[PDB]
């Protein structure tokens, strides 16, 4: 109290008016696009969308006594809001709850009258024509809820809120659907309960009857119109499978469902992510890191979060299954200090021929590599340090023969470089020949590629490519 | 398409003849031929606009027809306070 | 089945039966690392080494799956081997493998000399007979810079 | 390289004047 | 001291002189403009980075 | 209602296609005349004409040139020329009629 | 802009390109590469 | 004060980070730190070299009563003598400084700077300051404070100064040495060797040459390169005055390979004994292999390494395996035989050559405005 609650006095009552008045013009600016010019894919929409993910996740994760957070179930109780004179009668209550509120203590939130602060505001006169005023206020308690962290009677008034939520997302979608379409928040919402319908089981058990209600929400969906709706339940249907330790590759081959056709640059991202992933593990090699690249380059714009610190750790070991690896430490993190030291004592014996230096750095740090998620190291590497010789032999000898490659290999047998060469030749390491006659092994003859119709199919690739760039930039700019 | 602007006239003036019975199509049309580089386009959309709608305070062909009788082109003045004492 | 893709997607439900024990599951994850190190000798020494029964059916036909792709890899622009050389690709000292070899495609031995035909290409190629294709290209280049304004 | 560079940028340049001026009367109108 | 158009051989001790292309001039004045219009869209970057 | 609107949405859109078809094919042919155009701007400015000097300039598309036969003149300029190459009394173009800045 | 998925999360200026090259290659390189005329 | 500072920082340099090399470094700098009344700055050199002495209760008394004496100096100055700008004041104010950077640490030295600083209304005075920023950033490799006063010396100083920055374009070149840029900004402004006279502002003369030619032979192979290090003249003295310098540029310019390692391994030995050669002796040696190879290999389409077995050295395994390294570093586009023994070479004919630089940087901007694109357009 002489220090710590002299500090108490300040942080309610302004953050308390300024992020409540925010919220209020958006959602009257909604009400507004909503019932009037329902364009609204240029509006306030997505960025108070934006706000509510970033601020209001590290601006407060209590439910903020004195009224704070905790105010808004006992102010919002009573509205009806229907007509004219009773949506004036409502905005006489707002002014009267946020100025006893603000001036005196009203109603105060003991983190246990969670049932009384969510259905009878949901109650009490209330209307479906304020959808996301419902919505909003119905999500907006399960950030502080979860990130409490108490699980004291908490699951099941999560697990309650989520299905009131559900059933109020239902009750849209089918009945007066007549230009509302609050889809475009409710994805990410739905998506953030399922989240901590996640983490939730999995503080405890396994998640299956989540996925089956997935599926019916994929059912109900994907008929109507592609609103960025399927692009987010495609993955929530795809993370939890791969995250399973069993199967459920096959489930995401046949997946013919790849039309997502825009992604607010969010999805798309973490999309290329996953479909590397599976790329990569049906041994498709080529077209896993051209798009593994693809979701890496795509958004930088973020600082040390993890995914871009995921992606690039499998990148580069997709990249050294193929055999090419450029520097990776270059843009050195506080967060990359543990991961930075593995994989470049990986990248150092692979790429050297030694083999009890690379065991003993196997024998060290497969703890992480179990950590970090991939097993099939243990089986795709040894195909590499053996083919890493005979790759560097191959570019750098014009013509070596079997009996030195033997010995240079440090193989102890001339009778199988044959078989290792035949290897190379058919799974594409190199083009060459055995001259199966006394041990000749040629290489390559022609170094001409220019006049034999290379470059112009490579410039049909350019032109056609930025061509589409152009019109498609054309036609997404003259909205008005 | 055609160059004379005879034509160019009579067609844009055809407007009106097709569209009476709907007259929330005809400001849709002539507001943007009605401020063409010739006259005579402009022209002809002045006209259209008088005789597609009868007798219905519009105050968009209104809006329209006022920088239309606000042109330095004599006639294009002209039917603009044709159509304007026709609406 | 010669399902290596399928092989490694089922290879996800065991965490830590494949190196501790379980001979059962090791064999094959050894037999398949034999095949990616090029050690055709080691697969066939390994093949009189079962723990339960003998696979019969198995080896067989990973007998079957590999002596074919030896053979698909071998009818290329070689011309003719001595008996030696299918003793040092293929193996064993006069089976009927070389009678089956015989029966079903070539390698006829003759005056202890085999003969393999060749299996390359000879196309004449002229590349200036598509020039419909690049007139084509050049086209709707021309298209697609104009028509939509 | 002239087609597919110098008349893909100008037309993302075009892009950025008008998203700009789009929205800049948008957050303005009211 | 490039005096001099040609190439040696060591292994068959044979001198050989060939030519060189004089034409370069189309392909060196493209890629200083691939420079030019690197750095605009750079330019544009940092610019559509600072402000949507 | 539910028939009822499901026509109109129909002819709003029947409506909407026969125009943005001719207003692309009103700004495929508007293109022409602004060809003439700017072939006409070409053509006006490449004669034999006078050389005279800059003296002052009023203002956009206007100034105060006058020719080396004496007798200050007062014409317009053209768009194409660049305003930043007419700070001192330097060489200009007239013509013969128009006598303006070439 | 954080994206609900994070599991977990000086010497040299600019040195990796010559040791991703060369690491450990008797960086003396004097004792064999100066040393060949006594061997031959 | 600051004259003899950069032997000391050689001297500091050579005894600490090899430990071998412990003989004669501890012999003189003793004698230079019981001189020079250095008592600051010696104790890491004495935490990292020997145990402790007593001479240092000696030292520290005589310098805190010519400090104080020096206190009472200019403080007696100001509350008599009342003149600002540059004045009696001023050049006391350096003076102290001065005495800071000779026998104090860099922090009172640094803070009386900033304090000196804001006292300057001229620009010489504002040039001497900056000129004892970059002094003393040098002397302890500061790579922050001299990021930031060149660039305030260069914009705000130099724009009055005339033939002033000679010696600022020398200690730009000397931060070059020392960071990695020794490859065309290091070679292009050592070009200019017109001052040999060695003052505060301009080190020992012979290691400015040898300096300047050490690295004049990677910025350029051989444009005319011979013009500006052989027909010049007053570096070509400097080196007729240096045995081992002009044997070896005569030895790489007239192609005498076989003396070439033999004066590459002094060099290299010799670089050693050096402050600065911390990214170069793992990287000076292997670029002048790979551009000793570069146009020998030129010239040369089927070349074999029996010719290299006796004109260019000895051994053969040696150079196939040297050589093998190399084409697979990258580098040196040629092929290498071993049973023909034909070094086959495939160097492009000047259309490849623009064609692979061209699909390089295509491909780079396509990606740049991929990147851009998918950035914009929400």
């Amino acid at each position: 109290p002489p220090g710590g609650g002299e500090q108490e006095p300040p942080p309610p009552p302004a953050p308390q008016d300024v992020e409540m008045k925010e919220e209020a013009a958006t959602g009257g600016g909604s009400t507004g696009e909503a019932d009037g010019k329902t364009a609204a894919a240029a509006a306030e929409h997505s960025q108070r969308e934006l706000d509510t993910v970033t601020l209001e996740d590290i601006k407060e994760h209590v439910k903020q006594l004195e009224k704070a957070v905790s105010g808004k179930e006992p102010r919002f109780v009573l509205r009806a809001l229907r007509m004219l004179p009773s949506t004036s009668r409502r905005l006489n209550h707002y002014v009267l709850y946020k100025a006893v509120q603000g001036f005196f203590t009203s109603n105060n939130a003991t983190r246990d009258f969670l049932l009384p602060f969510l259905e009878e505001p949901m109650d009490t006169e209330a209307d479906l024509q304020f959808r996301p005023r419902t919505g909003k206020a119905a999500s907006t308690p399960l950030l502080p809820e979860v990130e409490a962290y108490l699980q004291l009677l908490v699951v099941i008034f999560m697990m309650n809120s989520k299905r009131y939520k559900e059933a109020q997302k239902i009750s849209d979608d089918l009945m007066q659907k007549i230009s509302t379409q609050n889809r475009r928040a409710l994805d990410l919402v739905a998506a953030k309960c399922y989240y901590y319908h996640a983490r939730v089981y999995e503080f405890l058990d396994k998640l299956d009857v989540v996925r089956s209600f997935l599926h019916a929400r994929l059912r109900t969906a994907t008929l109507r119109h592609d609103a960025d709706g399927q692009a987010t339940l495609l993955n929530l249907l795809l993370r939890n499978y791969l995250h399973y330790s069993l199967y459920d590759q096959a489930e995401k081959l046949v997946s013919k469902s790849v039309f997502p056709e825009q992604a607010n640059n969010n999805e798309w991202a973490r999309y290329l992510y996953y479909t590397g992933r599976i790329k990569a593990i049906q041994l498709e090699y080529s077209e896993a890191r051209r798009t593994m690249t693809n979701a890496l380059r795509k958004a930088p714009q973020h600082t040390a979060v993890g995914f871009k610190q995921t992606v690039h750790k499998l990148l580069i070991v997709v990249e050294l299954l193929l055999g090419e690896i450029p520097d990776r430490l270059q843009f050195r993190q506080p967060s990359l200090k543990r991961s930075l030291m593995p994989y470049f004592l990986l990248t150092q014996a692979v790429r050297t021929g030694n083999l009890a230096k690379f065991n003993q750095v196997l024998d060290q740090f497969g703890e992480k590599f179990q950590a970090d998620g991939t097993y099939t190291l243990i089986i795709r590497l040894r195909h590499n340090v053996i083919k890493t010789g005979v790759r560097m032999i191959s570019l750098s000898y014009s013509r070596i023969s079997l009996a030195d490659i033997a010995q240079k290999l440090q193989l102890d047998s001339p009778e199988d470089a044959e078989f290792i060469v035949a290897k190379a030749i058919r799974d594409g390491v190199i083009e060459a020949s055995i001259n199966h006659e006394k041990g000749y092994v040629q290489s390559k003859e022609m170094i001409d590629i220019y006049s034999t119709r290379e470059p112009q199919l490579a410039f049909h690739q350019r032109i056609s490519f930025c061509l589409d760039i152009h019109n498609m930039s054309v036609k997404a700019m003259r909205f008005p | 398409s055609d160059v004379n602007d005879d034509v160019r006239r009579a067609a844009v003036e055809s407007l009106g003849f097709i569209l009476f019975r709907t007259p929330e199509q005809c400001p849709s049309v002539v507001s943007l031929l009605s401020e063409s580089y010739n006259p005579h386009v402009r022209y002809g959309a002045a006209m259209a606009l008088g005789i597609c709608c009868a007798g219905t305070g519009n105050k968009e062909a209104i809006n329209l027809l006022e920088p239309m009788t606000n042109d330095p082109v004599n006639y294009v003045r002209q039917g603009a306070l044709i159509a304007s004492a026709l609406i | 089945q010669n399902r290596v893709a399928e092989f490694h997607t089922e290879l996800e439900r065991l965490p830590a039966k494949d190196i501790q024990t379980n001979v059962y599951i090791k064999h094959p994850v050894s037999l398949e690392q034999y095949l990616m190190e090029g050690s055709y000798n080691k697969v066939f020494l390994a093949k009189g080494n079962i723990p339960a029964e003998s696979y019969t059916f198995f080896i067989d036909i990973l007998l079957d799956t590999i002596r074919d792709e030896i053979a698909g890899c071998i009818e290329k622009a070689y011309e003719k081997i001595l008996f030696t050389e299918a003793t040092r690709i293929l193996f064993f000292n006069t089976p009927k493998k070389m009678t089956d070899y015989a029966k079903k495609r070539g390698w006829v031995l003759g005056p202890n000399n085999y003969y393999s035909f060749a299996s390359q290409q000879q196309k004449p190629e002229d590349t200036t007979i598509p020039s419909t294709e690049l007139a084509k290209q050049v086209i709707e280049y021309a298209r697609q810079l104009e028509m939509i304004v | 390289y002239l087609a597919s560079l110098i008349r893909s940028v100008v037309a993302l340049h075009n892009l950025i004047n008008n998203k700009i001026a789009n929205r800049d009367a948008e957050k303005k109108e009211g | 001291d490039k005096k001099f158009h040609g190439i040696l051989d060591q292994g068959e001790g044979v001198l050989i002189i060939f030519d060189e292309p004089p034409v370069d001039k189309t392909y060196e004045a493209a890629l200083e403009t691939i420079q030019n219009m690197s750095k605009v869209v750079d330019s544009l970057y940092n610019k559509a980075k600072k402000l949507t | 209602d539910l028939y009822s609107r499901y026509k109109k949405l129909q002819q709003e859109l029947e409506f909407l296609e026969v125009q943005e078809e001719y207003i692309k094919d009103e700004q495929k042919n508007l293109k022409k005349e602004f060809l003439h155009a700017q072939e006409e701007v070409k053509r006006i400015q490449s004669i034999p004409l006078v050389i005279g000097q800059f003296l002052e300039a009023v203002d956009q598309n206007t100034a105060i040139v006058g020719s080396t036969t004496g007798s200050n003149y007062y014409v317009r300029i053209l768009s194409t020329i660049d305003r930043e190459l007419l700070k001192p009394n330097a060489s200009v173009a007239l013509h013969k009629h128009s006598n303006a800045l070439v | 802009m954080s994206e609900k998925k994070q599991p977990v999360d000086e010497d040299n200026w600019d040195d990796d390109n010559v040791e991703d090259d060369f690491s450990n290659q008797l960086r003396a390189e004097l004792e064999k590469h100066g040393y060949k005329m006594e061997t031959s | 004060p600051k004259n003899p500072d950069l032997r000391i920082a050689q001297l500091r340099f050579l005894l600490s980070l090899p430990e071998h090399r412990g003989d004669a470094a501890v012999r003189d700098e003793l004698m230079a730190a019981v001189r020079d009344n250095n008592m600051a700055p010696y104790y890491e050199a004495l935490c990292k070299s020997l145990d402790w002495q007593i001479d240092v209760d000696l030292l520290n008394k005589m310098k805190k009563a010519n400090e104080d004496e020096l206190k009472r100096l200019d403080e007696e100055l100001e509350d008599a003598e009342k003149n600002l700008g540059e004045s009696e004041i001023r050049d006391a104010m350096m003076a102290k400084a001065e005495y800071l950077c000779r026998i104090g640490d860099k922090e009172g030295a640094l803070t009386a700077f900033r304090k000196t600083y804001d006292k300057t209304v001229a620009l010489g005075h504002r040039l001497d300051i900056v000129f004892y920023l970059l002094r003393i950033g040098l002397f302890y490799m500061d790579n922050d404070l001299i990021t930031r006063n060149t660039e305030k010396a260069k914009s705000l100083i130099e724009e009055g100064g005339d033939w002033d920055r000679r010696n600022r374009l020398k200690v730009y070149q000397g931060l070059y040495c020392v960071a990695i840029r020794d490859f065309k900004q290091a070679a292009e402004l050592f070009l200019d060797t017109v001052s040999t006279f060695t003052s505060y502002e301009l080190m020992d003369y012979k290691t400015f040459v040898t300096y300047t030619v050490y690295v004049s032979m990677i910025a350029l192979e051989r444009p005319d390169l011979r013009e500006k290090v052989i027909k010049g003249a007053e570096i070509l003295e400097v080196l007729h005055s240096l045995p081992a310098v002009r044997q070896y540029l005569f030895s790489l310019y007239e192609c005498r390979y076989s003396v070439f390692f033999q004066s590459l391994a002094v060099v290299e030995q010799e670089m050693k004994k050096d402050w600065l050669f911390a990214p170069h002796y793992r990287y000076y040696v292997r670029e002048m292999r790979i551009h000793a190879y570069s146009q020998l290999l030129e010239s040369y389409r089927s070349l074999t390494l029996g010719y290299m077995a006796e004109a260019f050295g000895v051994g053969v395994e040696f150079i196939d395996q040297e050589l093998s390294r190399f084409i697979a570093a990258g580098r040196l586009h040629c092929k290498i035989d071993k049973v023909n023994e034909i070094v086959e070479t495939n160097r492009p004919d000047s259309k490849n050559w623009q064609y692979q630089e061209t699909i390089k940087k295509g491909d780079l901007l396509l990606n740049r405005v991929q990147k851009l694109s998918r950035v914009i357009n929400m």
